[PDB]
RNA sequence: AUAAUAAUAAUAUGGUAAUAGAACAUUUAAUGAUAAUAUAUAUUAGUUAUUAAUUAAUAUAUGUAUUAAUUAAAUAGAGAA
RNA sequence: AGUAUGAAAAUGAUUAUUUUAUAAGCAAUCAUGAAUAUAUUAUAUUAUAUUAAUGAUGUACCUUUUGUAUAAUGGGUCAGC
């Protein structure tokens, strides 16, 4: 895998998945992942692994996933949070209950602090 | 009645319980007392003036 | 001839050295009033300590008020949440306080599907042009 | 007894405090701690240190305070020593913010213009970013009352902590400023607080580990986003093309159609390339053929100036601006 | 051609004249393992990209000038000149002596009306431009010009002013980059 | 008489109320609201000098009350300081002025209505050419000059979101 | 051998008539710190998986909660007569 | 039918912001441009709020029925009961 010109390059994406959910980000981006993190707190530091593709302008490498070896792709866990409280109301067409669905999912959002080929 | 000694990690403490009551004496007797401080020295500024 | 245009940088905090979005929470309690009870459980019992050595760069502010019992947390961004914890027990009121340190200070928000990445960089592939596709269009 | 007296000791305790920072009085006081724990402050810099740079120059109390009919009064800070103040410890850290974040930029575009340039430093290093920066970072400013404090009766240890300067109380109550000097803002102050931090921190590490202000540097203002492309304005840059072009090795720049879709509508499409023989230097979109002639020579200049060589290459000094 | 990757177009699952836009066609396709080449199907206008840049504005010891991505797409053979000047057509003539300029600014002092730029440039065989970079006229024709000008904008509507003013606020704009 | 300066921070609602107004009010008048209306927006941003002469050959009964107000906020405007050559209109309104008197209307076949008898007032801010207009004018200068212009190839925003991949 | 909180694996969680369990708002009675830096009510914007309460600002009242909490009870919750 | 107080709502007029004179249906929700307002951390390529560009989905509520968008019942609106 000749990956010179990825490594030349001044501007480069990624397409790294988690939990074979794509996001695609440069440094400096800020993934909103839908879920609670139980794994990493706040301030720490996630190492991408599943990474599908690898692209400057012009190339790209792919892999599924692509060698760990070729590349960094540093996340930084940037506060747990959650989405805005919603209340949706539940009920038929000719009955007074109605039960109302309170929502309030869980948000993590990282920030993708380095990626290079290494 | 806890206090910022009591739990011996620096970044935790204990702000001070005195009564908004309390502070307001306080002030009332600090601001009074420098108004008869200053109210006394103008009596003696007077009475110097008017001996010579 | 070429002249500047006066513009300011955006501080991603990630990047170069993450700045821990929670700088400092406040209890407060009452002595009387049966909702701090917990609150005043939680005070007494070494969990505080505890909390206060492992994150020791938030500073844990200790109020005594007449209502009921409070947690105002103080982020990096300005924003403050406050979460009145009222008849809660210990473990509830400690789990309250660490939803608050996980908490980036930013206010809540819809996001819409897919809404996940948000960039400030210009796209590293162009932007789409039919004059310049690879397949031109019949 | 009297309150008064009470009150006036207690004054002079906190300005004898003020004079000394004395270092167990520093490190008792939380919001320090916190600080030094929130950036990875080196264990060398002390808390006094810390505390110091917090300390705004504030000598002798102004003649402003005569008035507050006139809307400003200044009773919050007590006076400070002349030698332990963050005044020469700010000028060292402004110093290393303009020698460290320009050469940054000269690294990464090695011919930007000059004036480009400055602006781009200011950008990375301006008294408001460097004063929103301190706010992020948690220095809090000391906007209550030396009176009040006694009252409350808190300890000289968060003074300590938070920043100190002539700030002045009814600042903009009922809408009035009074329109002060460098001196009283607290925007200023900031600016200082967060250079003298900088200085501390280079005191302390100079010796051991040289580099370690610079990574520093690099960590907090150097990381933050600026779009170099959206600084620039030109003028009228196919005369400026052209006179690039006749200083280098190449070929006189005409701007050609490649493609074009639309003419005799509302909004058309023109595709003009700047070839300087068979290379092409700058494409050129546009809505008339001027717009997109101009457009090309437009990122002509660009590609030029904002050329960014890879660190693997030997040091590209450019040969100044294209002076038209 | 440094490189002989295989070459993709950006590449749905579906029918790309129809969905274009459907981007869970593009997360579908998978395609094998390796380095290919995507050419953008962009302009290269804002982009300040390494891969975007010329070569002769690279320097002469970047590593990036030998490899082959500044493509030349175009051909200046084909392409038609756009609004170009008729020095760079017909080359740049030096031809005129210290004597015929100050004939020239002797001229349009005397008589900007009569001996106006463009009958100047017709007489000795120069351009407009080059005849005002030589010579001022008299300051009064000068000031006479700018209140005729003055007058006509005067004479819009308010509507006229506003497209005008719109028109340099889009001229700004494409110089900014 | 002074080196102090200072700079004056003003809501929207400071600043519309401190321009210089006068705040005429009607009586008792007899009529309905609707019956006001129906005159009243014709002397919506008019000069108040032209307002009175409008009210004056007006047909209507609710008219010279108008003229009247208008005359009496004229008046007042004047001890102020104001002129009347520079006093407008700058909102004129009516409303309900209460205790309207119900009455039975006994119809034929053994049927009723209730007759109400609406009471009204107007009241009416005069503002002045020589401010407020001049200071809603520049306004209206700045937001021209704020207004992004047309463009005809202009970047309008992508909207949609990505999905986690390239279309292009 | 419990309780609270948190993990993991599993199963379950549509619902009229109906049955069962658990809460909240309101008003009164018993007990009851505190205080205009306070309390109550209203508006706006935040916060807490949110009929509720809380934070801040603003307004008006009051030298002040039959206040928090636990019990006892109810003329205890209204788009449907 | 006490006395004070009263930004409680329905309701009327007026002003401001915003949308609206080639577009068709419970008038909402979700997507999504634009315009405006506020914002003593908008550092911004910022955040919230308001607003019928445009697109998609969308057959009031209750009662009574095997079954109701029903052109079956009942309600002019809000306040108190
Ligand atoms: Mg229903
Ligand atoms: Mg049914
Ligand atoms: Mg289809
Ligand atoms: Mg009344
Ligand atoms: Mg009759
Ligand atoms: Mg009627
Ligand atoms: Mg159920
Ligand atoms: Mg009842
Ligand atoms: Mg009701
Ligand atoms: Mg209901
Ligand atoms: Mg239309
Ligand atoms: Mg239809
Ligand atoms: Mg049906
Ligand atoms: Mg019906
Ligand atoms: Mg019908
Ligand atoms: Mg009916």
């Amino acid at each position: 895998t000749d990956t010179t010109p990825l490594k030349l390059s001044n501007e480069l994406y990624a397409i790294f998945k988690i939990h074979n959910r794509p996001y695609l980000v440069t440094e400096g981006d800020r993934v909103i992942l839908p879920f609670k993190l139980k794994q990493a707190e706040v301030g720490d530091i996630l190492n991408m692994t599943d990474v599908t593709t690898l692209g400057s302008r012009n190339y790209k490498l792919v892999g599924h996933p692509i060698n760990t070896s070729l590349y960094t792709l540093k996340a930084t866990v940037v506060g747990k949070t959650k989405r805005a409280f919603q209340t949706r109301e539940v009920t038929k067409r000719r009955n007074r209950r109605v039960r109302h669905a309170k929502s309030k999912g869980d948000l993590t959002i990282l920030r993708i602090s380095e990626l290079s080929m290494n | 009645h806890p206090f910022s000694d009591n739990y011996a990690s620096p970044n935790i403490y204990v702000v001070n319980d005195v009564t908004s009551k309390e502070q307001k004496s306080k002030y009332d007797t600090i601001m009074k007392e420098i108004q008869k401080l200053e109210d006394d020295a103008t009596r003696k500024a007077l009475e110097t003036a008017r001996s010579a | 001839v070429v002249k500047a245009i006066a513009r300011n940088s955006i501080g991603r905090n990630g990047v170069g050295a993450f700045v821990f979005p929670c700088r400092k929470i406040t209890l407060q309690f009452c002595n009387w009033g049966g909702s701090s009870e917990g609150m005043r459980k939680f005070l007494t019992s070494k969990r505080l300590d505890k909390w206060g050595q492992e994150f020791p760069w938030i500073q844990f502010e200790v109020m005594r008020k007449s209502g009921h019992p409070l947690l105002r947390a103080e982020y990096t961004n300005g924003r403050e949440k406050v979460i009145c914890v009222r008849n809660l027990n210990i473990d509830n009121v400690e789990n309250k306080l660490k939803l608050l340190k996980d908490s980036d200070g930013d206010i809540l928000r819809r996001r819409t599907k897919n809404d996940n990445v948000e960039s400030l960089n210009s796209s590293v592939r162009g932007i789409w042009s039919p004059l310049h596709a690879a397949k031109r269009h019949r | 007894e009297s309150e008064l007296a009470k009150y006036k000791e207690y004054y002079q305790g906190l300005k004898s405090t003020v004079n000394e920072i004395p270092e167990s009085v520093a490190s008792k006081s939380p919001s320090l701690r916190t600080l030094h724990k929130r950036l990875q402050l080196p264990n060398e810099l002390t808390y006094s240190t810390l505390s110091r740079c917090l300390t705004c120059p504030s000598a002798k109390l102004p003649d402003k305070i005569n008035n507050p009919t006139k809307g400003a009064a200044f009773v919050n800070t007590v006076p400070t020593n002349k030698y332990l103040d963050n005044h020469g410890l700010n000028i060292m850290g402004k110093n290393l913010l303009s020698y460290h974040v320009t050469k940054s930029i000269i690294q990464k575009y090695p011919r930007l213009p000059t004036v480009v340039l400055n602006a781009a430093v200011n950008a990375y290093i301006s008294e408001a970013v460097l004063a929103h920066i301190a706010k992020y970072w948690g220095i809090e400013v000391e906007t209550t009352s030396v009176l009040s404090r006694y009252l409350k009766m808190e300890p000289f240890e968060f003074t300590l902590g938070r920043l100190k300067f002539f700030n002045n109380s009814l600042n903009s109550k009922d809408g009035i400023e009074l329109i002060t000097g460098k001196n009283f803002s607290e925007t200023s102050a900031l600016a200082m607080s967060v250079r003298s931090i900088i200085a501390a921190i280079w005191a302390v590490t100079e010796q051991k580990d040289s580099q370690a202000v610079y990574r520093f540097i690099d960590d907090h203002i150097m990381s933050r986003k600026l779009d170099i492309t959206k600084m620039f304005q030109f003028e009228q840059p196919t005369r400026e093309l052209a006179m690039l072009c006749r200083r280098e090795g190449l070929e006189k720049p005409v701007s050609k159609l490649v493609a074009e879709s639309g003419r005799l509508s509302k909004s058309p499409v023109f595709i003009v390339h700047v070839f300087s023989g068979e290379e092409t230097l700058g494409e050129g979109y546009g809505s008339s053929l001027k717009e997109a002639k101009a457009r090309a020579a437009t990122d002509a200049l660009m590609k030029w100036y904002c050329y960014e060589p890879l660190a693997q290459q030997e040091p590209v000094i450019d040969p100044g601006t294209v002076v038209v | 051609k440094q490189f002989g990757f295989p070459k993709t177009q950006v590449t749905t699952i579906y029918n790309k004249t129809k969905s274009a836009s459907n981007y869970k066609g593009y997360l579908k396709h998978r395609d094998a393992p390796g380095m290919y080449y995507q050419p953008s199907e962009s302009i290269a206008t804002g982009s300040v990209n390494s891969e975007t840049i010329p070569r002769s504005f690279m320097a002469a010891s970047d590593p990036r000038r030998g490899l082959d991505m500044p493509v030349q797409s175009t051909k200046a053979k084909q392409c038609p000149n756009v609004l170009v000047g008729k020095s760079t057509v017909n080359g740049k003539t030096y031809h005129l002596g210290p004597q015929e300029i100050d004939e020239i600014r002797k001229l349009r002092l005397d008589n900007p009306q009569k001996y106006t730029r463009k009958f100047l440039a017709a007489k000795y065989g120069i351009s407009p431009l080059f005849v005002s970079m030589v010579s001022k006229p008299s300051e009064q024709h000068v000031q006479i010009m700018e209140s005729r000008l003055q007058e006509i904008q005067s004479r819009w509507k308010e509507k006229r002013r506003i497209a005008r003013e719109d028109r340099k606020r889009r001229k700004l704009l494409w110089y900014q980059a | 008489n002074s080196s102090e300066r200072y700079k004056l921070k003003l809501t929207k609602r400071e600043i519309e109320v401190l321009e210089p107004s006068v705040y005429a009010q009607s009586y008792r008048i007899k009529s309905s609201m609707k019956k006001a209306t129906l005159l009243l927006r014709l002397l919506g941003g008019l000069d108040v000098m032209k307002a009175i002469s409008q009210c004056h050959f007006s047909n209507k009964k609710i008219a010279r009350e108008v003229a009247e107000l208008l005359q009496k906020g004229v008046k007042d405007g004047q001890k102020l300081g104001l002129k009347p050559e520079d006093l407008y209109i700058s909102q004129i309104w009516t409303g309900s002025d209460g205790f309207w008197r119900k009455r039975v209307e006994f119809k034929a076949r053994t049927r009723i209505g209730i007759i109400s008898h609406p009471y009204i007032h107007v009241r009416c801010i005069l503002r002045t050419k020589s401010v407020t207009k001049r200071r809603l004018a520049y306004e209206a200068h700045l937001k021209e000059q704020k207004r992004a212009p047309w463009v005809q190839l202009g970047d309008k925003p992508i909207r949609g979101v990505t999905g986690g991949v390239y279309k292009w």
